[PDB]
């Protein structure tokens, strides 16, 4: 039982991964922006299906009766997929970052041709960065007829530090310092804009109750070249933000002109005219919220649901490297470390299922049909 | 339990239809309400509609007398769009829906002998009541003679 | 009385340059908005942009902004409308209409122009081809009888079609015409008649265009 | 994009006619009219104030997100299409004039005639055949035409033509053109033109063979 238990979780795992993977795509084709999640799901499409393959040499304890060929080729993907997942996630991460902090100076950089330009690049570096694995993917000289397909370094008592570290420092330490640190900057700026357009908004309520009770056409006139202002620094304000440019930005061309509309007859003297006017950008407020709201709560989604993405893969393969740098101290694994090492692997590839349930949850109108044929099948 | 048991199956059906709240398909009709009945009298006639919401599609009526084809006689749209009704029955007759019952009524007054034919029930399959007939119910004799 | 009358519409390639004027008459066109509303042919109405002249403000619409530049002379209390990039899809009926106050256009535009026709295509002015519908030999022998002419491929619109120099009119039916892909209208003309008639009766189309100073009498026949 | 909607309604009907906006509307929709071939004309602004020159049939509701035109009399000039101003959303156009509901006189289902007429010898000189499919004197006016060729359906190379409801029988005509090229018209044998109405059990369908 405990001897067949650990092949027969991974195979849930590969089987859970494929069905997910695939319903991510075929979602996307039918959040991210629609190019590095399919990428991304690439990754895992390509490293579940060489997960059967190392599943037979778990039954067999060290047997590869597959070819030389195979070995090289099937241990690459393997370590090819935490490389290749990471730099995706890096680059979503300043793909967003730069769509957030840089707007101006990113505008050509975020096109779909330079996009998927990048990715090559990526799986290009993907294959650089396991360099060692090419080297060392020979058939290890297994007694008798069987032969393992492990890494063979040259020196396996002193080489082994390099080998681990390099993989530690290049596949989880580098990035994850890179993402965090691009979501703290993200975060700062979508919290500095999203409390600037209601400051701005906020006097535009202030100064539209002093227009009603004033008497004169210099109130009226002060009061408006201050909602003035605040329209203008808040229609550049809109600039900070991917998704809240190519939709909030259109509209503060009728509020500014509403506004020099008013002005204007201020200047002429016609007060009563003028109260009229403004008395119609009540509507125009009215109209400024419900649009903000939807875009505020849109502008969530998007970076909970990156976020969660990349805070998924860095949490499940966490305590793998836990362990991966304890044995470097102790050599010699004991009887619980045997039990550890087989359970931080299991949430290690629990990725492959995390990521697409965690994306398919967070999208509100995935889930919600979910449901619905829950209720028509439960009959 | 098998009868209170078999009507709250019906019963299920009823709300799974409404969580269908869409297309579906397969939907059954059953007239009903056919009897002897003597010139210038009344009668009513019902179809139950079952396995999808008709409050979605438009409900129409046809006769066909005995060596005849199958004349119009009224159609109910959804409700807002009204109710249509051939040359020979303007006036004396009025079809009416209940789109919580899945039921449609068609309200006849004044009937004469020439009236006299089976009135099969029809839905309209299409949403723009472009006259998409799929589905007929069995039918029901109507015969007015003194 | 409030008067707004317009003109400067006519045909036009794709590509071209069309300005549209809107006289105003009976007010100071300064001091109010001048909107202007097209609506394409069998389409429902479409803003396209508007003006203040006291403030200077202008709106445009999204399928227009770029394209169309919209401006007003107080001198000659009119208002303009100048296209440009002209395409396929711009042939509508431009009407310009204005709010009760210059600020009032978000609760209706109560004046409204006659409005103009603008007719963008890139094709020539071509006559019609008249083709004859003839009736069914075999129909209702004393029931109805259809037969018709069929105009195709003319331009531009309209062709008068009356059958015996508008002796018969009853059972005519003129149908509006349509624009073909190859940028020329057709249209149909059928009337019914007993068909008793088909064999004495003479039933001839008389398929006018004065665009083309072309007259068409064809004679239709089982 | 959408074709204005048919509402039929006889004179003397109280009809009501209505829009619906993504938002809570607060008094911003107007009702414009516009009978064929006139410039459109203001019913009532503010949503619930008379204009001038309009009797006090036409009063505007506003119920919820969906805001609606009550005629208490119709009456045989209020036959037009009637276009709803839509409350401003941030980003959109100025102002935006929703689809239409075009209301027409309610009479009895007439079933439509169809006829059919082959190609003349003249036009397949040219080297387009065009058939032409008739449907005379129907109404209401919702009818879908279907054409086959040797029992193949045909999409994409046919256009309809709808008359305006006629001034003495209140009834509507159609005809659908079919322009084929004359190399194709020649490699079939059977052309059809199916008709299914609301006024019809069945499908009418009409049909000739080429010579
Ligand atoms: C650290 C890390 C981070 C991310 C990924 N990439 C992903 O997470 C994808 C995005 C889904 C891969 C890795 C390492 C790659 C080198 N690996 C070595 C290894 C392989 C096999 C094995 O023994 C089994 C053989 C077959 C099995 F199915 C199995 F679960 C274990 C022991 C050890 C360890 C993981």
């Amino acid at each position: 039982y405990i001897n067949i238990i650990m092949p027969s979780v991974f195979g849930t795992i590969c089987l859970l991964g494929i069905i997910g993977n695939s319903t991510v795509i075929f979602a996307v084709v039918k959040n991210v922006p629609d190019i590095f999640i399919i990428n991304l799901s690439v990754v895992d499409l390509l490293f579940l299906l060489g997960m059967p393959f190392m599943i037979h040499q778990l039954m067999g304890n060290g047997v590869w009766h597959f070819g030389e060929t195979m070995c090289t080729l099937i241990t690459a993907m393997d370590a090819n997929s935490q490389f290749t997942s990471t730099y995706i996630l890096t680059a979503m991460a300043i793909d967003r970052y730069l769509a957030t902090v840089h707007p101006i100076s990113s505008t050509k950089f975020r096109k779909p041709s330079v996009a998927t330009l990048v990715i090559c690049l990526l799986w290009a570096l993907s294959f650089i960065s396991i360099t060692p694995v090419w080297l060392y993917a020979r058939l290890i000289p297994f007694p008798g007829g069987a032969v393992g397909c492990g890494i063979r370094l040259p020196n396996p008592d002193t080489d082994l530090y390099w080998f681990t570290l390099y993989q530690f420092f290049l596949a989880f330490a580098l990035p994850f310092v890179v993402i965090t640190a691009a979501y703290v900057r993200i975060l700062q700026r979508m919290k500095r804009q999203l409390a600037d357009l209601e400051d701005n908004w906020e006097t535009l309520n202030d100064n539209l109750k002093v227009i009603e009770k004033a008497d004169n056409a210099a109130q009226v006139k002060d009061a408006l070249t201050k909602m003035r202002a605040a329209a203008l620094d808040a229609q550049k304000a809109s600039g900070s933000g991917s998704p809240e440019m190519k939709d909030f930005r259109h509209g503060f061309d009728i509020l500014v002109g509403q506004i020099d509309d008013a002005l204007k007859l201020a200047n002429e003297g016609k007060v009563k005219e003028a109260q009229a006017a403004a008395e119609q950008l009540k509507t125009t407020r009215n109209a400024y919220i419900q649009k903000y709201l939807l875009i505020r709560l849109r502008t969530k989604r998007v970076t909970r649901t990156a976020i969660a993405i990349c805070l998924v893969f860095f949490v499940c393969w966490a305590p793998y490297y836990v362990l991966q740098l304890t044995q470097l101290s102790i050599s010699r694994p004991t009887l619980t470390f045997v039990y550890l090492y087989n359970a931080a692997i299991s949430l290690g590839y629990a990725n492959s299922c995390l990521n697409p349930f965690v994306y398919i949850v967070l999208c509100e109108t995935f889930r919600k049909r979910l449901v619905l044929s829950v209720k028509i099948a439960a009959l | 339990e098998i009868a209170a048991l078999e009507k709250e199956i019906a019963a299920l059906e009823k709300e799974i239809a409404a969580l269908e709240k869409g297309s579906g398909s397969q939907v059954q009709l059953q007239e009903s309400g056919g009897g002897l009945v003597q010139p210038g009298g009344s009668l009513r006639l019902s179809c139950a509609a079952s396995g999808r919401t008709i409050s979605r599609y438009a409900m129409s009526w046809f006769r066909q007398a005995p060596g005849k084809e199958r004349e119009f006689v009224a159609v109910a749209r959804r409700s807002g769009d009204g109710a249509f009704y051939a040359d020979s029955v303007q006036g004396r007759f009025t079809v009416s829906r209940d789109d919580a019952k899945n039921t449609v009524y068609l309200q006849m007054n004044s009937l004469k002998p020439e009236d006299t034919a089976v009135y099969y029930c029809a839905i309209d399959s299409d949403t723009f009541y472009s006259g998409s007939y799929d589905y007929w119910g069995q039918g029901t004799q109507v015969t007015v003679s003194s | 009385e409030v008067q707004l009358v317009e003109s400067g519409g006519g045909l036009v390639q794709p590509g071209g340059s069309l300005r549209l004027s809107c006289a105003a008459s009976g007010f100071n066109i300064y001091y109010s908005s001048m909107h202007w509303v097209r609506q394409a042919p069998g389409k429902g109405l479409e803003w396209v942009a508007s003006i203040s002249p006291y403030s200077g403000s202008t709106y445009y619409a999204d399928s227009v902004k770029g394209r169309f530049t919209i401006s007003a002379d107080t001198s000659k209390n009119t208002a303009y409308l100048q296209m440009n990039s002209l395409r396929a899809e711009d042939t509508a009926v431009y009407y310009c209409a204005r709010p009760w106050y210059p600020w009032s256009y978000w609760s209706g535009l109560d004046y409204w122009g006659q409005g103009t026709l603008v007719t963008v295509s890139s094709a020539s002015t071509k006559g019609p081809s008249v083709f004859p519908l003839a009736p069914s030999s075999k129909s209702t022998s004393g029931g109805t009888a259809a037969l018709g002419c069929l105009v195709k491929d003319y331009f531009p619109e309209p062709v008068t079609v009356s059958w015996n120099s508008g002796a018969l009119t009853s059972g005519v039916h003129t149908f509006p015409a349509v624009l073909q892909s190859s940028g020329l209208y057709s249209l149909s003309s059928v009337v019914t008649v007993p068909s008793s008639s088909l064999g004495t009766q003479t039933y001839i189309c008389n398929v006018n265009h004065k665009p083309s100073n072309t007259k068409v009498d064809k004679k239709v026949e089982p | 994009t959408q074709s204005p909607s048919s509402l039929s309604a006889s004179v003397g009907d109280r009809v009501t006619i209505t829009c619906r906006a993504s938002q809570s509307v607060s008094s911003a929709v107007a009702w414009y009219q516009q009978k064929p071939g006139k410039a459109p004309k203001l019913l009532i602004y503010s949503a619930s104030s008379l204009y001038s020159g309009v009797p006090s049939r036409f009063s505007g509701s506003r119920s919820g997100t969906d805001f609606t035109l009550t005629i208490s009399s119709l009456q045989p000039e209020d036959f037009a299409t009637y276009y709803c101003q839509q409350p401003w959303s941030w980003g959109s156009a100025l102002i935006t004039f929703g689809q239409g509901t075009k209301v027409e006189i309610k009479r009895t289902v007439a079933a439509p005639s169809v006829f059919i007429f082959p190609p003349s010898d003249s036009q397949l000189k040219s080297g387009t055949a065009s058939v032409v499919c008739l449907l005379n004197n129907f109404y209401p006016r919702e009818a879908k035409v279907q054409w086959k060729v040797d029992n193949a359906l045909q999409s994409g190379n046919s256009q309809e033509s709808v008359t305006e409801q006629d001034s003495k029988d209140s009834t509507y005509s159609l005809s659908s053109t079919l322009t084929l090229s004359k190399a194709d018209y020649e490699k079939h044998k059977v052309y059809a033109c199916e008709v299914t109405h609301q006024g019809l059990s069945s499908p009418v369908t009409k049909s000739f063979n080429r010579g």
